RNA sequence: UUUACUUAUUCAAUGAAGCGGAGCUGGAAUUCAUUUUCCACGUUCUAGCAUUCAAGGUCCCAUUCGGGGCUGAUCCGGGUU
RNA sequence: GCUUGUGACGGCCCGUGAAAAUCCACAGGAAGGAAUAGUUUUCAUGCCAGGUCGUACUGAUAACCGCAGCAGGUCUCCAAG
RNA sequence: GAUGGGGAAGCUCCGUUUCAAAGGCCUGAUUUUAUGCAGGCCACCAUCGAAAGGGAAUCCGGUUAAGAUUCCGGAACCUGG
């Protein structure tokens, strides 16, 4: 409506040098990026066995939230309160002279792979969380089989980093409750019911099932045009 | 020689048209003529295409 | 014995090509979006001599679709193209001399040159003076195209393989008697050190298998196996026939 | 759940922080003194008869000079020591490996007075 | 023995820019439930020019020297081809 | 006239007879800018500085190589009647 | 002929733009901003290699036992600031 004018650009072939478009699909990424992406792809494409891919069936987010609430109640000690209780115990050994009777029993969460495996073997663990992570997967593939052989409820949860956050490390790869105060036993039992429904009770069919065999979107479309309209329409 | 064009002023290195010390005057004339006439025939192609396509 | 001429050519110290005055490599434009969905227009600016090459070259100038600049390309000139001519390259380009089309888009009987073996190599076949391939059929299923090459061989190429329309210029070159050793000298001092050629029969036995003798003779069959090895391959290699060619060859 | 937008198809190094030097110990204990000061720059006058002729005539002093020295340094040293303004310095390397400087003073100063002040003639 | 798959391996190209699928919009076509499909989906008388997150349109902030988003330039998948 | 440079031309080639640093111009229209003084440091003048190394001589029937002050060999410029 | 990478028991070889996340030019920000930050620009990617190839700019007269387009006198030019 002013003097100002419209000059539309014809961004067709053979005229009007093209505009800046999003080219994230065509960038020459670095080699570590391509390694990890193609590693994801390849592990998806190949027929994975059953004992791997008994992972990939991690725990739902609501159940996981409840689980991590329960565990974050029974977080471990840190250096600050450890030094606090060390002071308390150095005092009590002087005044009370009561060794291993000043501080109460801790009900912390048990972590560490060798520790937790030994606990599972001696049947002292009441609930075991396992990471869908680790890359040296041999560290953790044998744990469902153990928990099943020994009668322990196990759950494959997402995040060794979650486990590390609750247990005051970066990564843990496992976590376990053996002892629990007489206030959360009912919650723990509810969790065990859900978890055994999802993981331990499905263990036979999961042991039978073979994973992977997935195709790319391009190849899947090629299949869905090839095998579709051989007799479809 | 090339680095003397830096010593010398600009009236020595350019004439007062568009494309002064770069193109000949007759070359400039040709490209002006060409520009104007092709930009007219562009309009003509547009309206011919419109009158043809809008027939149906 | 001693290492022979044909052996040490491969080390190629003084047998490298002489490439100073060559204007560049004759390459088709990179196969990109325009050239595989539409056409792109270019201008022939120069038609220029290329040393060590009887065929002339065309300096064609195109626009870059993605950045404001002019990208220049070096085509082999088809016979008939001229300065100030527009060159159209792509899938939807018209059938005119100098244009770069896919061999599926062209029809049968079409005469092309600088034609890709497989898409993207930017020209491999029918590139020397006077040469062309003929298209002699399409197989539109599996997008192939059967063609006659200047040797007489039939080949099957992708329909997406591009080819420039017409015959390459410089034809008639080998009709003229070169007529003197100096002209052969000047020919080859712009190509490589392949000239003059001495005969094995004329040299000593260390220097060649045909060498030696109280007469100039070979002594053994000059036809030598494909399974011979380097130093033993200095005649007619894997010769399935020999002698004056009589009658119809290209038997099929 | 959002993605970056990249107009180029090229990935280059992120220009991360270039942090500076902050050493816990010096690279060497003590700074070296000036390696080429004035008394190292001028070694000896040159009292050949040609040089004395040039003193009398051209207002030119002739000095033996360090091979590591240049014209800037020679001018600076002469002005510093003999309290003299300086025009053109010429230099050569002799066939014995020492440097020879022909220092031309300005018209105000008299190289012969400067020379008999230096002590030689 | 033959055949099929892509991911291993191999070849080639590129400043790893426009792949695959599905859609809007035109044409033919059969339509029998409104489809069943297919082709195109901005440049060809001229040795011209084509560039500065594109003008325009619209919504914000604020319009005070202005700045931002979307659309213009279809969506999804990020498998460079 | 001789030597040399240069120009415009002609002939020859299946031979058509280097590159890069470097300098300029053009296109473009970013940005900035009017008089109570602002832009021009491609006009004129004026100010300062210009480092390092080489530099003598022979260059050949005695200054090089040839065991040597060897009738040998060893690249080029100028060029009188 | 390095680098990146790859070969080779290894001394080392290939290769010089390559299967590499191989950098800088400016702008604003400004009087916390040192040079970061809001931005936009670019793509190529060592180095060596010619006192006869390319190349910023000097001439005269005089002067020494022996130096001179280098010194003296006079008259100029280029580059950088």
């Amino acid at each position: 409506n002013p003097l100002t004018h419209s000059t539309p650009k014809n961004f067709g072939i053979g005229q009007a040098v093209q505009p800046k478009r999003n080219l994230s699909r065509y960038v020459k990424w670095p080699e570590y990026v391509r390694v990890q992406r193609q590693k994801k792809i390849l592990s998806i494409r190949l027929k994975v066995p059953p004992t791997i891919a008994q992972f990939q069936y991690t725990l739902d987010r609501n159940t996981a939230a409840e689980t991590f609430k329960l565990f974050n109640k029974y977080r471990p000690e840190t250096a600050a309160e450890k030094k606090e209780r060390l002071t308390k115990e150095a005092a009590a050994v002087a005044e009370g002279k009561s060794k291993q009777d000043a501080s109460p029993k801790p009900y912390a969460v048990k972590y560490g792979l060798n520790h937790v495996v030994a606990l599972i073997e001696n049947k002292k663990a009441k609930l075991v969380l396992i990471a869908n992570d680790v890359d040296p997967i041999e560290l953790v593939v044998f744990l469902p089989a153990l928990c099943k052989k020994m009668g322990v409820p196990y759950a494959i949860v997402k995040g060794k980093a979650r486990l590390g956050t609750l247990v005051n490390q970066k990564t843990s790869a496992v976590a376990a409750l053996t002892e629990v105060r007489a206030e959360d036993e009912a919650a723990l039992a509810k969790l065990v019911s859900t978890i055994d429904a999802n993981f331990a009770d499905k263990y036979d069919e999961v042991k039978k099932h073979w994973g992977g065999g997935i195709l790319g979107n391009k190849a899947q479309a090629k299949m869905d045009k090839r095998a579709k309209n051989s007799d479809s329409a | 020689r090339p680095r003397q064009y830096a010593t010398v002023s600009k009236t020595h290195k350019t004439v007062s048209r568009a494309y002064g010390g770069s193109r000949c005057a007759n070359c400039v004339k040709e490209r002006i003529i060409r520009a104007f006439l092709i930009e007219e025939q562009k309009i003509v192609k547009k309206v011919v295409k419109e009158q043809t396509e809008a027939a149906k | 014995g001693r290492v022979i001429r044909n052996q040490r050519k491969g080390a190629g110290s003084i047998f490298t090509s002489h490439t100073r005055l060559r204007q560049g490599a004759a390459k088709l434009r990179t196969l990109d979006y325009a050239e595989r969905h539409g056409y792109i227009r270019g201008i022939v600016k120069q038609i220029v001599h290329d040393s060590g090459r009887g065929a002339p070259l065309a300096k064609v100038v195109f626009r870059d679709p993605y950045k404001y600049r002019l990208r220049e390309e070096i085509f082999i000139a088809n016979e008939g193209v001229h300065t100030g001519q527009f060159i159209y390259a792509g899938k939807k380009a018209s059938l005119n001399v100098g244009n770069v089309l896919p061999l599926g888009s062209v029809p049968e009987g079409t005469i092309v040159s600088n034609v890709e073996e497989k898409p993207g190599d930017r020209g491999a076949l029918a590139r020397a003076s006077g040469n062309y391939v003929i298209i002699i059929g399409h197989n539109p299923d599996e997008n192939k195209t059967r063609v006659r090459l200047p040797s007489g061989a039939k080949k099957v190429i992708s329909s997406d393989a591009r080819g420039v329309i017409g015959v390459i210029a410089g034809g008639g070159r080998v009709d003229k008697p070169l007529l003197k050793a100096g002209r052969a000298f000047h020919k080859y001092r712009l190509k490589r050190n392949s000239w003059p050629k001495t005969r094995g029969v004329a040299m000593n036995p260390v220097d060649h298998p045909h060498g030696g003798g109280n007469h100039q003779h070979i002594g053994k069959a000059s036809t030598i196996s494909r399974g011979a090895v380097s130093g033993q391959k200095a005649g007619l290699i894997a010769a399935r026939r020999t002698g004056l060619l009589r009658g119809s060859q290209k038997t099929q | 759940k959002a993605l970056k937008v990249r107009t180029s198809a090229t990935f280059r190094l992120p220009k991360t922080l270039k942090l500076a030097r902050a050493p816990k110990y010096a690279s060497k204990a003590v700074p070296h003194y000036n390696r080429l000061d004035s008394y190292k720059v001028i070694e000896q006058p040159i009292t050949s008869e040609t040089a004395m002729k040039k003193v009398e005539d051209g207002n030119i002093l002739v000095f033996q000079v360090s091979m590591k020295a240049n014209k800037y340094q020679i001018k600076k040293a002469v002005k510093e020591l003999y309290e003299v303004d300086v025009l053109k310095v010429n230099t050569l390397v002799r066939p014995n490996g020492t440097k020879k400087a022909y220092v031309r003073l300005t018209a105000d100063y008299d190289a012969l007075d400067i020379a008999n002040r230096i002590g030689y003639i």
